[PDB]
RNA sequence: GAACAGCCUCUAGUUGAUAGAAUAAUGUAGAUAAGGGAAGUCGGCAAAAUAGAUCCGUAACUUCGGGAUAAGGAUUGGCU
RNA sequence: UCUUAAGGUAGCCAAAUGCCUCGUCAUCUAAUUAGUGACGCGCAUGAAUGGAUUAACGAGAUUCCCACUGUCCCUAUCUAC
RNA sequence: CAGUCAAGCGUUCAUAGCGACAUUGCUUUUUGAUUCUUCGAUGUCGGCUCUUCCUAUCAUACCGAAGCAGAAUUCGGUAAGCGUUGGAUUGUUCACCCACUAAUAGGGAACGUGAGCUGGGUUUAGACCGUCGUGAGACAGGUUAGUUUUACCCUACUGAUGAAUGUUACCGCAAUAGUAAUUGAACUUAGUACGAGAGGAACAGUUCAUUCGGAUAAUUGGUUUUUGCGGCUGUCUGAUCAGGCAUUGCCGCGAAGCUACCAUCCGCUGGAUUAUGGCUGAACGCCUCUAAGUCAGAAUCCAUGCUAGAACGCGGUGAUUUC
């Protein structure tokens, strides 16, 4: 995202074209996360732009208190649900996908992480890691 | 009118026609540059790709947010017996091209390379080079000579190496013979190498070097007639689509009133020539020892030869090169590993390349241990083990 | 490198085979392949489960080790 | 099995539809598919999901007769 | 005041009927020439050329939601002919 | 769409950027005008798909000019090499919003493309409404439902054989034809150059990543007639054991093969140039990048590479038929 994303992220398989509906796994009062498009998206014809861990997206709250509804936030991946592979060649994968509302430098919303949180998205937004608990 | 929407063109125009290569044995196009300062040496060996496997080893990448960390990577290991030399042509330049004056070949000459000679081996007189022998047989008497018009003529001088496909654990019995270039020393160094390595064997660990990046030349693996779809890249048309979807929707304008040469089409799939570069050997191994799989870290003993065998395979006894990725052609086939055409450093050639270790598990199916003897520690004692 | 033990089958598991999975619970789960993987997610027990090692300790099979 | 449903069998009848050769592309018919879940498309078109039975529970509205199998949930085998 | 025989009453409406028009406001969405609700100087609605409403019913015509899925991202594989 | 002149606008400072009055053109992506071809039929809108071409260049390469300070920007030159998206609404071309992006540039190819698809709309017959008609009926007014046929011929294209330079085999050459890679971000440079301060760039570098292309199946995921193993229902084989049948009976794993930016690997450097900036140097005793000569220089061109190999283009080499 610019100034707030601290390094690069290796390619992780995109598991969440546009329109996917994540979990929110912040305290910001919202549930779920649906996405409408995604930051760095390159432009192919019928390609949907799909987001990835860590990845950086553009979303609506579907269901969730009623002031973040209506309207569109930045938000970060956290977990995927979609095998990908690390260097060391694992396959790891999440239970579901979800993700956490943020300003458009990286800082969230929200003040705690509910669950686990990929080690490729800690290591891309700092603060993401400070509210996470673990990091896997 | 023009298109709704910009998209870029299915396919790589530069490759075709995807029609089936002339031999199954791919020949190098271009030899790299010729330099008169350095030895004589061979640009090229012949091996066979005998299969795929993993390594395990730290990744020395100074500025990488992950460096000095394992990493798993792919290779490619094929089987390399040390190839036989014997021929030598000479190549003079003309305002045609390269024009072959003359080859001239060796005393004796293997049966597996007049088995390539021959098409009805079994049912035939084996005569072949034997009034070339008679020629030959003697200490000057006309091939000398020969010799002498590749000094005296001939700017390119270019080795004739047959493979050992006896060696091989392949059924063929018939050699892949071949011209390999020599870019060191003067014409008169070449051949002279070339006759001092008549009639004997060449290793490829003499010829290539751990840490290189080299160029795999083969013909990819058949696919036969195949649809545009999956030949080209095309769009699939949609569900409710009369008589077939499996194709290119619009073949052409009214005009120009033909169907033009870039319009994807089905035809044939695979078995084409090609010429991979930028591949970063991973190890040269021999197979007159044991611990070939083993490195300084596993230092398990055990060879590269997966438990049953490479698959489709058989054993790499014989000496092996393990490259990182894939290369073209499946396994039992024939490869050109020829020495790259440029010097170029991008702080990924020169990385040095320590292996920690070497998949050898089953390559046929789920396979979990790498050794027997893992596998029975593992296991315990059988109903069949007594 | 490291080797592994199934979280359900308790196999060694080599570099680049199998697959890791995350729970909800934050509790890591490595399948040494789609075998072992596919019987967690179907929630069959290990222990019931006659090939796997947590049966051969609990069934007191093998015990020449 | 609720059932002249579907499925298997007894009596009776037939074994009739030009054949042979491991089948390329594209078809016709039948099917699966990771993550997403209509972003496809004029349009959820076609497929999928649901489904039997026994219990629990069942809204607005209503012409009080319905809606209603509303919506939703839970069990179902074998043996003694 | 002109004017007809009377000058559209009760109702309803951008309605399958509104040209302008993608009418205006609200809601539905991130975004809606769609949908719904509301407003009517209604080109050119309207009372058995029946008006308005209406439970139940409909292989009738539109909108949204849940579930579900190869419709699609983005295609791949299998069988029979 | 583009020129010419310059009254003016640009805080005094005509043409940095615009520019009235006028005037000169170009363009066949608009709509008119015409009726030349077609009424013993050239299938009619839009969309989907796919290729190529144009440049009047939106972005990317290198530059020149600013009311260019820096950072954004604006004008222009070479330049079509390479890209130009995902969606809500609408049958829609066109639109208008949401966004992403380097950009979301404009067009042609019988208003490209229906024996390629679809049939939402127009565009038969059924039906409803409003207005107009006494009526039958009319309405580029609204609404609903409404058969989309044929390639096996020739050519073109995609692949595949193949007679005939004595035969046969091996190893090659390379005319010609094609060609490909592309764009961005982050770290350092650097809170530096610049600036009153706000703000705030380029790197020779390093790491990644969109987009495209060629392969490959070590691993992961997908597929299951391996009908390979196991389980289950109904029925039949007297019971067991083992099986048949149920369009492959159903379910769980399931090797091998195939396959996925759903997986991995790989995708080269030299010369000549355009614009432009220069050297020497006159015409024109000075000046001058130009007249002669000449230096550097673009995603450009041509080669190095890569694909095919002329089936009437070739070379070398092995052997060449006792009754």
């Amino acid at each position: 995202s610019g100034n707030g994303a601290q390094g690069t992220k290796f390619r992780i398989s995109l598991g969440l074209p546009v329109g996917a509906i994540m979990n929110c796994a912040d305290n910001s009062g919202a549930r779920n996360l649906y996405i409408i498009a995604v930051k760095g998206s390159g432009s192919r014809l019928n390609r949907l732009p799909a987001a990835s861990l860590g990845d950086m997206v553009m979303a609506t709250v579907k269901k969730g208190k009623p002031e973040l509804r209506k309207k569109v936030m930045p938000a970060i991946v956290v977990r995927q649900a979609k095998s990908w592979r690390r260097r060391d060649g694992v396959f790891l994968y999440f239970e579901d996908n979800a993700g956490v509302i943020a300003n458009p430098k990286g800082e969230m919303k929200g003040s705690a992480i509910t669950g686990p949180v990929g080690k490729e998205c800690a290591d891309l937004w700092p603060r993401v890691a400070s509210n996470s608990g673990v990091v896997v | 009118s023009h298109r709704k929407y910009e998209a870029p063109r299915h396919g790589h125009l530069g490759f075709l026609p995807r029609k089936r290569a002339a031999s199954i044995r791919a020949r190098v196009k271009a030899f790299p540059k010729d330099d008169r300062s350095k030895p004589v040496a061979l640009t090229s060996f012949l091996g066979y790709k005998a299969g795929m496997t993993t390594i395990v080893r730290d990744l020395d990448r100074p500025g990488s947010k992950f460096h000095k960390r394992e990493v798993v990577e792919a290779v490619t290991v094929v089987d390399t017996p040390p190839v036989v030399v014997v021929g030598v042509v000479g190549y003079v330049e003309t305002p045609r091209g390269l024009r072959s004056l003359t080859t001239v070949w060796a005393e004796h000459l293997s049966d597996e390379v007049k088995r390539r000679f021959y098409k009805n081996w079994y049912k035939s007189k084996k005569k072949a080079f034997t009034k070339y022998s008679a020629k030959y047989a003697q200490d000057g008497a006309g091939i000398e000579r020969e010799l002498a018009r590749i000094k005296k003529y001939a700017s390119v001088v270019r080795v004739l190496v047959h493979t050992q496909i006896r060696k091989t654990p392949l059924a063929q019995k018939k050699a892949h013979l071949a011209e390999i270039q020599l870019n060191g020393g003067s014409i008169s160094e070449k051949v002279d190498w070339a006759r001092e390595h008549f009639e004997k064997t060449v290793a490829v660990d003499s010829v290539f070097e751990q840490n290189e990046m080299i160029d795999a030349i083969a013909v990819t693996k058949g696919h036969g007639f195949e649809g545009v779809t999956h030949r080209w890249g095309t769009k699939k048309l949609p569900r409710k689509t009369h008589r077939g979807l499996r194709k290119v929707a619009c073949i052409g304008a009214w005009h120009p009133a033909h169907v033009m040469w870039s319009v994807a089409r089905a035809g044939q799939r695979g078995y084409h020539s090609r010429t991979s570069i930028n591949h970063k050997i991973y190890r040269v191994g021999k197979g007159d020892d044991e611990a070939n799989g083993a490195t300084s870290f596993d230092r398990t003993k055990k060879t590269i030869t997966p438990m049953g065998g490479f698959v489709h395979y058989g054993e790499i006894k014989n000496d092996f090169i393990m490259v990182k990725g894939c290369i073209p052609g499946n396994r039992k086939r024939i490869v050109t590993l020829r020495k790259s055409l440029y010097t170029n450093t991008s702080r990924k050639a020169l990385e040095e390349v320590s292996l920690k270790w070497i998949d050898t598990a089953s390559k046929f199916g789920k396979g979990r241990f790498q050794t027997p003897a893992e596998k029975h520690a593992f296991m315990g004692t059988l109903k069949k083990d007594l | 490198m490291k080797v592994e033990i199934d979280s359900f089958s308790g196999a060694k598991i080599y570099p680049g085979r199998g697959t890791l999975f995350v729970r909800g619970d934050s509790k890591i789960f490595r399948f040494q392949n789609s075998k072992s993987a596919s019987l967690f997610k179907q929630r069959k027990n290990p222990r019931r489960i006659a090939w796997t090692v947590l049966f051969r300790k609990h069934h007191k099979k093998g015990i020449t080790e």
